[PDB]
């Protein structure tokens, strides 16, 4: 029953886990000693830069409102 | 059927011949770096301890026991592959699909490493679908945004005029800066003039 | 009673009604409400809506203004035409942002003497340079497709200081230790990892 | 019951692998992953499903969609076009200058 | 004065009430219909000899878990009100695709593709008429396991008109 | 818990540091040779030749298993494959064309706000009034 699926589970993660520790000392011996990206199927730039596009010159917030509620405020107190 | 229990009997005996001249290779190792006689002794140890912990009902139980459960396997994938005969559940079937009439072989194992080619491309066409789903909400929303607030429909020049608006605003801003430090002259002022401009320039 | 459902139901959100008013059968409610965990730049909304003052159901709700800081955040969250996908979906957000600055500081405060650290974007991104190895950590928290949550996207990117190494691999890398760790001592895992000089 | 108890001392003779920082904090770990997968709604890097002895082919991946070689060109362009845009803005400066 | 403070607390879908003690209520405003659910009221417990919150009575369905999903979530350390807040958010995420799916089922009766039905407390042996064939269908969350056709959930109205014709 | 790890238990079991360890035949060869300090080192040499057998078993017991899976109705499942194989290919197809349509707005996006003006000329006009006003701030 629920024991024979914790063991099912057990000899599952177990092999999971010693691949990932050959990869981690894969790495280790990569970066002590001195893999590459060069293509599209998951890049995350995208969604940063798009992310970053939008709230730069944002019509409601964006630099041009900021700087607006700085220099009339300013313009406010001083006259 | 029974022929494959047959050839796993005849492979359990050549790997125990093979594990017989393995100890023979441990005895021609030692030879050489111990002295012999020392290499009969541990041989004699070997024996009367290690010699008969192979035993000969042991191995064939031991075979019977991998033939019984190689079956159940068998039976296992031909109850799965017949439940496949019949959108994730696809995918799960297939990547549970075993690896295996030498031509029917043959093609199933070609157009089943095919088919997992494209039962992995799905999510990951699944996964960069969602990335640009949200890309493109969020660009659309920018572009309802500048279409309603101007309320002119002409964001196309929005984009290229925000840099004029961008450094006369810069420069009224450093006008009013200006007449503040040559009118004013105030420490207290001029540090809550620092601290107003300061707050909502990044924060 | 008041004062309970004020603040410990809902922490760090500011409820204020602003007016109501009764038409001969349709009511009126004119509100705002302000969400407060991030008390640099806090931001509010406002809402005009309608009940019968029977059988209190939602006519037509609609946006008077929004506070300046997510007008654009809140308007492709706000095209469902449901409330309660509406109002469900900002408090998450505004939760998810605050555990992202808060596990960026903690991430600056243990790597602010040996190394240096700074944020790349506002708060998504942050990047340790170390030595010349470098190590960025994305936080991507994006608006539901137009489920109905916010949506949160942990990324990482490690160059040696010459090139970049695949994404794919890391990936399983950071799924791995997530996994057994937590988005916490996991990065903090993949940080010691960034140093290796003993661990 | 009895191979669990069989079991757990394999997780002790398992847990002593080579790594000094990455295994040496898991001996609430997994459960705090599942405390936190759901409370900032996090599905991560998602990992590709099983290869199961064929190697993740990414360049049959690509052939078989033609699209994504068009969206990547595409985004590099708005990317090359409009980060100009953005180095005409000095939002670093403004920043740097005031905070 | 309060009523419409209680109905501004309402809309939110998560109340804590508190009590001499804790009660979550949970209700799921309908789209279609334009109003809310009937509210679910789970009184929680705290104990004394061990310091964290467990369940003393429930309003919830028999289908929906209020246990399991309970110690799902830092390992049973329901001290802190977050960890309540998410399993309120966890059984409201189930909650409301229940409701999804109810809708369904109450948007095909109105449809008046079937006859007279009888829904259940789980939606898994609810029953209709069709005009030859009336078919039994063992369904999951979101997932039908067996169509026991005898004389994606929502992809049965992509393929049962298919049968209808 | 299936074959090959019974077979590793079989030869694990019959290896020959379980139970003749280094303390058993240390007190069998006392008096009977003079190496007492190369016991150790044969020792490690037995650790070696375990090591690297107890690697080169799995090819063998991998390669017959493969071969006796490899010589494992019959035909009825390759119609059903070609099935499945169509089905699958024309599922990908709706992801494809809903990525056109998308790709296809951002591309127009892109030339949609794109601006092909004098941002460098107002880039020191917005640097000289940076200047100017890091003067008067340093002079406030």
């Amino acid at each position: 029953g629920k024991d024979w699926h914790d063991l099912q589970n057990e000899q599952a993660k177990l092999n999971d886990k010693v691949k990932l520790n050959k990869r981690l000392n894969d790495l280790t011996s990569t970066l002590l000693g001195k893999d590459s990206e060069d293509d599209s199927i998951r890049d995350d730039s995208n969604i940063l830069d798009i992310a970053h596009f939008v709230d730069l010159m944002d019509p409601y917030n964006g630099l041009l409102k900021k700087i607006n509620k700085i220099n009339e405020n300013l313009s406010n107190e001083l006259q | 059927m029974t022929d494959t229990y047959n050839s796993i009997s005849n492979f359990i005996e050549n790997e125990l011949t093979a594990l017989l001249s393995s100890d023979d290779y441990l005895m021609d190792d030692l030879a050489g770096e111990l002295p012999n006689e020392v290499c009969r002794l541990l041989k004699a140890q070997v024996i009367e301890k290690r010699k008969d912990a192979m035993s000969r009902g042991k191995q064939d139980l031991l075979s019977k026991e991998i033939y019984d459960n190689e079956s159940e396997l068998r039976a296992s994938q031909s109850q799965q592959i017949m439940e496949l005969v019949g959108i994730e559940r696809l995918i799960e079937d297939v990547l549970k699909l075993p690896q295996m009439d030498l031509k029917v072989l043959s093609e199933y194992s070609n157009l089943r490493k095919d088919l997992i080619l494209k039962c992995q491309a799905l999510q990951i066409g699944e996964s960069k679908l969602s990335d640009i789903l949200s890309q493109t909400n969020s660009i659309n929303s920018l572009t309802t945004s500048i279409k309603e607030a101007s309320e002119d429909d002409d964001i196309s020049e929005y984009f290229a005029t925000y840099n004029g608006k961008l450094v006369v605003a810069l420069e009224e801003m450093k006008l009013l800066l200006e007449e503040a430090v040559k009118t004013f002259g105030n420490s207290p002022e001029k540090r809550e003039k620092i601290k107003k401009i300061l707050s909502e320039l990044k924060k | 009673r008041l004062s309970y459902l004020r603040d410990h139901t809902y922490p760090h959100l500011q409820v204020s009604v602003q007016s109501r008013d009764r038409v001969h059968g349709i009511e009126v409610l004119v509100v705002n409400y302000k969400f407060c965990r991030n008390t640099m730049n806090p931001f509010e909304i406002q809402f005009k809506m309608f009940y019968k003052f029977e059988d209190s159901t939602l006519l037509k709700w609609e946006i008077l203004r929004i506070s300046t800081n997510v007008r654009l955040k809140a308007k492709q969250l706000l095209a469902t035409r449901n409330f309660q996908k509406c109002l469900l979906s900002l408090y998450e957000f505004d939760k998810i942002k605050s555990k992202k600055t808060g596990i960026f500081q903690n991430l600056i405060n243990l790597l602010k003497r040996k190394t240096r650290c700074y944020l790349m974007n506002n708060s998504d991104s942050l990047i340790v340079e170390r030595v010349t190895i470098k190590l960025q950590i994305n936080f991507i928290i994006t608006m539901p497709g137009e489920c109905f949550l916010p949506m949160s996207k942990i990324s990482i990117a490690l160059w040696k200081g010459g090139e970049r190494f695949n994404q794919i691999d890391l990936d399983e890398i950071c799924y791995g230790l997530i996994k057994e760790y937590g988005v916490k001592t996991g990065l903090k895992e993949i940080c010691n990892v960034c140093l290796f000089p003993d661990m | 019951m009895n191979l669990k108890t069989n079991n757990k001392k394999r997780l002790t003779e398992k847990l002593i692998q080579k790594d000094l920082h990455p295994v040496l904090n898991k001996a609430d770990g997994p459960v705090t992953f599942r405390n936190d997968s759901h409370e900032l709604n996090l599905m991560l890097n998602d990992p590709i499903k099983s290869t199961a002895d064929v190697r993740l082919d990414k360049e049959e991946v690509l052939s078989l969609l033609p699209s994504l070689k068009e969206y990547t060109k595409k985004s590099k362009e708005l990317k090359e076009t409009m980060g100009q845009m953005i180095s005409d803005s000095h939002e670093e400066e403004i920043k740097e200058v005031f905070v | 004065d309060y009523i419409v403070l209680e109905n501004v607390y309402r809309m939110f879908g998560i109340t804590f009430f508190p009590l001499v003690m804790l009660g979550i209520r949970l209700e799921v405003f309908s789209e279609r219909t334009s109003q809310f659910e009937k509210p679910h009221y789970v009184l929680l417990k705290k104990r004394i000899k061990s310091n964290s919150w467990f369940l003393f009575k429930h309003t919830i369905p028999s289908f929906i878990d209020v246990q399991g999903i309970f110690d799902d979530t830092n390992g049973g350390l329901v001290i802190s009100h977050d960890d309540a807040y998410l399993f309120a958010k966890r059984v409201f995420l189930q909650l409301v695709e229940v409701q999804k799916r109810r809708q369904i089922f109450k948007d095909l009766e109105a449809k008046k593709i079937i006859h007279d039905l009888d829904l259940d407390l789980e939606s898994s042996m609810v029953s209709f008429f069709v005009k030859d064939i009336k078919v039994e269908l063992f369904v999951k969350q979101n997932e039908i396991v067996s169509c026991s056709i005898l004389d994606s959930l929502d992809d049965l109205e992509l393929k049962l008109n298919h049968s209808f014709a | 818990m299936n074959s090959e790890q019974l077979l590793h238990n079989y030869v694990s079991d019959s290896l020959l540091t379980t139970l003749i360890s280094f303390q058993e035949f240390k007190q069998q060869l006392q008096s009977y040779t003079s190496d007492e300090q190369q016991l150790q080192h044969w020792y490690e040499l037995l650790q070696a030749r375990d090591a690297r057998v107890t690697s080169e078993l799995e090819a063998r017991i991998k390669q017959f298993f493969i071969t006796l899976r490899s010589r494992l109705s019959l035909e009825t499942l390759i119609d059903a494959l070609y099935k499945i194989n169509d089905l699958l290919q024309q599922r990908l197809q709706i992801l494809d064309d809903a990525i056109q349509e998308k790709t296809s707005e951002l591309a127009e996006f892109e030339n949609m706000v794109r601006s092909p003006s004098a941002g460098d000329n107002a880039i020191p006009g917005l640097l000289q009034i940076i200047q100017s006003y890091i003067n008067l701030l340093e002079e406030n």
